[PDB]
């Protein structure tokens, strides 16, 4: 039988073997303060399992499609000698379409997180005694 | 031209964030659609059924030209509302071209130009649009399977786009939501259709599966049944995008929803481009000889469709109180006579099929203008109406009301007969233009005996003037609830215009009121052009009735 | 046959729904693996390397699909504060 | 009587007709006078653009006409025989 | 398949099957004669027959199961080992070749 | 030196007015046989886009802000620049396609060519490309200035399969050649 698939075996029989000595070799004495959320000592209110704000997920979507055209690049990589010059002309006409799209992200600040925590425009002028 | 449109319109909108380029974006826009309606017209000096080009995935023909040409005028005109500011000042002592081309008139517009307007403030939205027309276009001349589906996702991931473009609008924002869920579940079927094509067949060009199934047309192992039930599956897809019945209950929620600008251009585009790509699929897929293949045709979903269409475009129009649910099945009650013409496939059903996709667009851009212009024109009037005071996104759809409309006729007359001729005309009255294009398809289904259908669509055709008929009882049959704006005319408030002459020099100064504010030129010009061309169609039908002629000989020639 | 199973775990999953948007989309993506799935069997069959280029070029648009719909619920969800789909 | 010139430059008259109609602007304002030769004459301009294709279009149906004649002509020679 | 680009870099299985339906619609089929392109039917019957293998599947069932029921009915003296099977053709094992072969 | 062979590929026939030519010209063709009105018309349609744009802000303000129109400009320029020149490479490429006037183009085509075959040079040039890649590259551009509205697309390769039976050359030529060498015979 392969090496690959006693590969995986074995990686998960030692991903057992020491789960299995703490589940068996180790007390277990379960109750309620030590079952608690971990607060730095005070309990808090309970609010990880509702909706949180996220500051980066316009990098989520942009993420998901540079990675569709960064594996769309791949086989043209293992394939260049075949592909020359014809071929790379293509290869570099999608990679100017997709690069203009991500100009379009740096240049609308699409991937800038803002945070932080305008001068004087008002002249007085003096013109003395009525 | 149509790509690096787009990319180049894409460059410099990826390097502002100013709001006030939008007008100049849009206006921009046009010049380049003009452009490619010269490239299309270069391209138009050959005689053919087709060209395969690019590697045989896509294809050019007399018939993908002329569509394209099409697409292109409709959408210069559709681009138009974000091009040019709804209202404007004229004055007499503003008249002459040396005034026009060698004097400037200063004034305060911010407020009557609506120049910070939301439809003005949108920097992607022709780029987005240019988007819909690039899958739009590409669809017309594929010749691929795998070219069909990227390019309706191209055309349908933007009417997506648009339909969501307005963010702060919870009625876009759920407009938009339904149109993508329903539209992506509409694309999983298209797969599905091209999918089994390719996997009983083991190609991918349209060209080979015409062949395929014209050997298979005879008069044991392999019978060719995948053709026409995946071409089924195939079909259902593209009957949810033009929003033909029993697939049809999105698009009344949809168009309503969203904001009355966009939903001229969502509600028209889409059919063009299908329509015109489904027509070859019906003409190089009928089986000449009568056959067990005949039996199982995939166009008769198309038939039952329309059948389909006819019936609830019409009678669920009858107690419609909201203008543009009104409009929605106006168009599901249109599709069905699209459809009828395209299901009889005959030399006369493919010229009424023709000509009444072409008349049916403009009638319904007429239709679509004359709205949008009456609910710039109510800047100068006024209502105490609770249910016009209860109205949500008032500013994205103005008119939301048939009630709204009451009294028109004594606001603006020929705006109100403008409406009327278009409306007139989507019923099938003589001698307007969608009387002929309804005589053509009914004449073209008597002769292929489809006698049945032609008595459905006229029995079907004189409840939809019911609620056609109640459009028109509202503007001509009643008072208006609006009231001139009591202080905009008031003989006591005037705004101060100025003169000045080709070098910042004064020459008269003004002052204006109300009365002198009206609707912008670009909007008045368009409706008054396709009023005409509705009206007077009798008189100058030759050309374009020989175009489709002409189109047809090509394309059932050799 | 696993192609059959597949589509109609996500079509049932689209239309039998009543749990939340996120989910409305999932289904679609459930369908398209299903259909890639039986052009990448097919095209093994008949010795096709075109049907593995259809499949990737349906994953690059299952992918835009997806982030397109990302993007349109979470502009719903700024409005209407919850993508909860409602029964009664 | 249909002249396909005098028709579009009466044409171009009524949409500057129906234009300041539906914009509520006096007909026949005496600075804006010119508007009627412009519209009228742009008219007159597509006309000439139609009357050539409409030359066009005769031609190429007068070359169908003759090609399905033709066809049908040799189909039922071959059949005598 | 229809393309002509197959897994390995080389041309598709089915090609040849192809290029031949294609080739003989195109030189029997035109406007003159209709009925020319019922010449492609066993042109086309083979195209799908190098796809799918339905023919070919039906009739190793029928030759399988004639040819069981024979080497089942048929005398048995001695079945020649894996071993020997392995030992076929090679440099010094001929008693064994010659025991797989009966010669 | 006649090939015995002209048609090598098959190629699609179009119904057009005027000879055929080629269906696939070289960029640098399409340029050289372009007549002096191709310039004409391509220029006066790139200055149509701005002077579109101009027109509507006289006409029309925007109420751009300072220096909004001067950005819009650039675009229009390059715009109106771009689509003049797919419109003066669509006048020429026509007359090669056929389906344009062309009386100008055949003869100087039918004099470029011969004198190729005279040369023993080959008749469309020389090739990096190899024999596949060529026909990939026929194959994407041959009649492709029809889809420039949508997708434009240039022929940059030397390639030899552009659908016209290369015979006329040849038998043409040597026609030249019999006459010279009875030329220089009376001398
Ligand atoms: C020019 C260089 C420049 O302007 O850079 C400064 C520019 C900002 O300067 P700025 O002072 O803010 O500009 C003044 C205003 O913004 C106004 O700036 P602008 O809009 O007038 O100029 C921006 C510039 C940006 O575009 C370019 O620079 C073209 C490169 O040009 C345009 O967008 C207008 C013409 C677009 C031509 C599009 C040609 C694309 C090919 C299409 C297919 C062709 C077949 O920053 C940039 O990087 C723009 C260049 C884009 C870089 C993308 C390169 C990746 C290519 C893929
Ligand atoms: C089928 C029918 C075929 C045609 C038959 C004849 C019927 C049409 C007759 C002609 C009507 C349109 C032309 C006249 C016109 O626009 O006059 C408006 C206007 C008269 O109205 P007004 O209210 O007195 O104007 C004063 C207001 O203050 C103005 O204030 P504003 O801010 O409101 O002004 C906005 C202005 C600002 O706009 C401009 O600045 C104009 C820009 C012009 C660019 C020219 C480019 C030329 C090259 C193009 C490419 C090659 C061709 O925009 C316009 O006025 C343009 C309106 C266009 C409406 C739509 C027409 C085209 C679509 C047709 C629809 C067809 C539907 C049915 C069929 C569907 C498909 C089959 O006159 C002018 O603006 C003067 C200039 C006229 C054009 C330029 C001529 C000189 C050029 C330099 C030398
Ligand atoms: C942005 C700035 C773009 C800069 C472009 C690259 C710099 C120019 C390189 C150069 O000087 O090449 C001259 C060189 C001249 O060769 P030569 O020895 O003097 O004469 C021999 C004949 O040309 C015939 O020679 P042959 O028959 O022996 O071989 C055919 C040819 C084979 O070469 C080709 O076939 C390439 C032509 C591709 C087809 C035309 C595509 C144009 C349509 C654009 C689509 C827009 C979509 C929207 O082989 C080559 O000559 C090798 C050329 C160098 C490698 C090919 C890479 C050039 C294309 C680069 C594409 C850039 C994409 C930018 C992104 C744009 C989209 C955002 O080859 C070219 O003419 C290439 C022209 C490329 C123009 C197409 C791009 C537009
Ligand atoms: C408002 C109601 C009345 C409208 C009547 C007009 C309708 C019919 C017009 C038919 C039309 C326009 C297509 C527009 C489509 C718009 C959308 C659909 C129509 C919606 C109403 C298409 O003409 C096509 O007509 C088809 C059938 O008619 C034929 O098939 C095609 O072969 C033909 O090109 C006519 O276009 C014409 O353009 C002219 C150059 O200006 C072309 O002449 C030549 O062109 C170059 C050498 O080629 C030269 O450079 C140019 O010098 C030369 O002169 C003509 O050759 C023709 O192309
Ligand atoms: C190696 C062999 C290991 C198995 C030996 C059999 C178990 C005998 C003792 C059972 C009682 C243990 C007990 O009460 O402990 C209390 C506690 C926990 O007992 P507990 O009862 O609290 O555990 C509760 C959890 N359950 C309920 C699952 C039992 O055990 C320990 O803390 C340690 C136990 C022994 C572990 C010693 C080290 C393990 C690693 C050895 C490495 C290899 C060594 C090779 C050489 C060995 C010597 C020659
Ligand atoms: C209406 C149909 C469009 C049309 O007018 O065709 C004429 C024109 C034909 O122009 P054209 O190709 O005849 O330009 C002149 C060419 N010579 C000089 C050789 C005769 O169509 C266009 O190309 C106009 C492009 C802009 C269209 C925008 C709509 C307004
Ligand atoms: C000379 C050619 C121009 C080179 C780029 C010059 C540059 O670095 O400018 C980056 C540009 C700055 O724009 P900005 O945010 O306006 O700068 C502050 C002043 N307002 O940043 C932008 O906003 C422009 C948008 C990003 C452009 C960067 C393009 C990089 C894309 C990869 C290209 C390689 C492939």
């Amino acid at each position: 039988m392969s090496a690959m698939s006693i590969y995986i075996i074995f990686v998960s029989i030692i991903a057992i073997l020491f789960l299995a000595i703490d589940l068996i070799f180790a007390p277990h004495n379960p109750y309620k303060e030590k079952l608690s959320a971990f607060e730095c000592g005070f309990h808090s209110f309970s609010q990880s399992r509702s909706p949180f704000n996220i500051s980066f997920f316009i990098y989520g979507l942009v993420f998901l499609l540079l990675d569709l055209e960064i594996l769309l690049l791949y086989p043209f990589a293992v394939s260049e000698y075949v592909n020359s010059a014809y071929g790379l002309a293509a290869a570099l006409i999608f990679i100017g379409i997709i690069t203009i799209g991500f100009v379009y992200e740096l240049g609308h600040d699409a991937l800038k997180v803002h945070s932080r925590q305008l001068k004087s425009s008002v002249v007085i002028s003096y013109l003395g005694n009525i | 031209m149509i790509m690096i449109s787009i990319l180049s319109l894409l460059l410099s909108t990826s390097v502002t964030l100013r709001r006030d380029m939008s007008i100049l974006f849009n206006r921009i826009s046009i010049i380049a659609l003009a452009y490619c309606i010269l490239h299309d017209t270069m391209s138009l000096s050959f005689i053919s059924k087709g060209i395969g080009l690019h590697g045989g995935l896509l294809h050019i023909t007399n018939l993908t030209q002329i569509f394209h040409i099409f697409i292109f005028i409709i959408s210069i005109l559709i681009l138009q509302l974000t091009s040019f500011y709804p209202r404007k000042v004229w004055i007499p002592e503003y008249s002459s071209l040396k005034d026009i081309f060698f004097n400037k008139i200063l004034y305060y517009r911010t407020k009557i130009i609506n120049k910070m307007g939301e439809h003005m403030k949108i920097i992607e939205y022709p780029l987005i649009l240019l988007f819909v027309i690039s899958g739009a276009v590409f669809l017309i001349s594929t010749n691929d399977l795998v070219s069909i589906f990227l390019s309706i996702e191209l055309q349908s991931y933007g009417l997506y786009l648009l339909s969501t473009i307005y963010r702060n609008s919870e009625l876009s924002t759920t407009g938009g939501l339904i149109y993508f869920l329903l539209g992506g579940l509409s694309s999983c079927f298209i797969l599905l259709g091209t999918s089994l094509l390719y996997v009983n067949s083991g190609t991918t060009s349209l060209d080979g599966l015409y062949i395929l199934n014209s050997i298979s047309d005879v008069n044991s192992w392999y019978k060719p049944y995948y053709l026409n039930f995946s071409l089924l599956i195939f079909s259902i897809g593209f009957l949810f995008k033009v929003s033909a019945a029993p697939f049809h209950f999105w698009s009344p929620d949809v168009y309503d929803a969203i904001p009355t600008i966009v939903t001229t251009f969502v509600a028209i585009i889409a059919k063009i481009s299908i329509f015109i790509f489904l027509l070859e699929l019906v003409y190089y897929t009928n089986s000449n000889a009568n056959s067990y293949l005949s039996e199982f045709s995939w166009t008769y979903a198309l038939l039952i469709s329309s059948l389909l269409s006819l019936i609830i475009g019409t009678v669920v129009g009858l107690t419609q109180f909201r203008i543009k649910r009104l409009l929605a099945y106006s168009t599901i009650s249109h599709v069905g006579f699209i459809l009828l013409a395209l299901s009889v496939s005959s030399i006369e059903s493919t010229q009424a099929f023709i000509f009444y996709l072409i008349q049916y667009s403009i009638s319904n851009l007429n239709a679509f203008f004359i709205l949008i212009t009456i609910g710039f024109s109510l800047y100068g009037y006024v209502t105490n109406n609770k249910e016009y005071k209860s109205l949500l996104d008032k500013n994205n759809s103005p008119i939301q009301l048939i009630s709204q409309l009451k009294g028109y006729f004594y606001i603006n007359p020929l705006l109100s007969l403008s409406l009327a001729i278009t409306i007139f005309s989507f019923v099938g009255v003589p001698p307007l233009v969608g009387f002929f294009a309804k005589q053509m398809v009914l004449s073209a289904a008597l002769d292929n005996g489809y006698i049945f259908l032609s008595l459905i669509a006229i029995i079907t055709s004189v409840i939809g003037a019911v609620y056609y008929l109640n459009v028109i009882k509202e503007i001509f049959f009643y008072s208006p609830e609006h009231e001139v704006n009591p202080v905009l005319n008031e003989s006591d408030s005037n705004f101060s215009l100025r003169i000045l002459n080709e070098k910042n020099v004064l020459i008269r100064s003004v002052l204006l009121k109300g009365r002198n504010i009206f609707i912008s030129s670009p909007f008045s010009i368009t409706i008054s052009i396709i009023t005409n061309v509705i009206l007077l169609f009798i008189f100058m039908n030759k050309e374009w009735l020989s175009m489709g002629t002409i189109l047809v000989q090509i394309l059932f020639s050799a | 046959n696993i192609t059959l199973i597949l589509f109609l775990i996500g079509i049932l999953g689209f239309v039998l729904n009543r749990k939340n948007i996120i989910l409305m989309l999932i289904s679609i993506e459930i369908m398209l693996l299903s259909i890639t799935f039986l052009i990448l069997l097919s095209s093994l069959n008949m010795d096709d390397i075109i049907g593995q280029t259809y499949a990737i070029y349906i994953i690059v648009v299952a992918g835009a699909e997806s982030a397109i719909g990302l993007g349109i619920l979470v502009a719903f969800y700024r409005l209407r504060g919850s993508i909860a789909i409602e029964y009664k | 009587m249909v002249n396909r010139i005098l028709f579009w430059t009466g044409f171009g008259l009524a949409v500057r007709f129906w234009q300041l109609g539906i914009e509520m602007r006096p007909f026949f304002n005496r600075k804006s006078l010119w508007a009627y030769p412009l519209f009228g004459g742009v008219g007159a301009s597509f006309g000439y653009w139609l009357q050539s294709i409409d030359e066009k279009q005769t031609k190429m149906l007068e070359e169908r006409k003759q090609a399905i004649l033709e066809k049908r002509a040799r189909r039922a020679q071959r059949q005598a025989e | 398949m229809a393309s002509g680009y197959g897994l390995n870099g080389g041309p598709s299985r089915c090609f040849p099957f192809w290029q031949e339906l294609l080739a003989c619609y195109v030189t029997n089929s035109s406007e003159d004669n209709p009925d020319g392109k019922n010449k492609c039917i066993p042109v086309m019957e083979d195209y799908y027959e190098c796809l799918h293998h339905r023919k070919e599947a039906a009739r190793v069932r029928a030759l399988q199961a004639a040819y069981r029921e024979a080497e089942a009915k048929k005398l048995q003296e001695n079945p020649p080992t894996a071993g020997q099977i392995r030992n076929l053709g090679l440099l010094n094992k001929e008693e064994d070749t010659k025991k797989v072969h009966c010669a | 030196n006649t090939p015995t062979q002209t048609y090598q590929f098959p190629s699609k026939t179009v119904k057009t007015d005027y000879p055929l030519i080629d269906n696939d010209p070289h960029f640098t063709r399409v340029i050289r046989y372009a007549r002096p009105s191709d310039y004409a018309h391509g220029l006066a349609a790139a200055a149509a886009g701005p002077a579109a744009l101009w027109l509507m802000e006289r006409i029309s303000p925007s109420q751009v802000g300072r220096g909004g129109f001067a950005k819009a400009m650039r675009l229009a320029g390059f715009i109106g620049l771009a689509g003049g020149f797919l419109y003066f490479y669509q006048r020429s490429i026509l007359r090669f396609y056929g389906m344009s006037e062309n009386a100008r183009e055949v003869e100087m085509d039918m004099r470029e060519m011969t004198d190729r075959v005279k040369a023993g040079l080959p008749l469309y040039g020389e090739s990096r490309l190899s024999p596949a890649m060529q026909g990939v590259a026929a194959r994407q551009s041959r009649y492709s200035a029809l889809f420039f509205g949508v997708m434009p697309w240039f022929n940059f390769v030397n390639h030899n399969q552009h659908g016209v039976d290369t015979a006329k050359y040849y038998q043409q030529a040597e026609r030249e050649l019999e006459a010279e060498r009875l030329a220089r015979e009376q001398a």
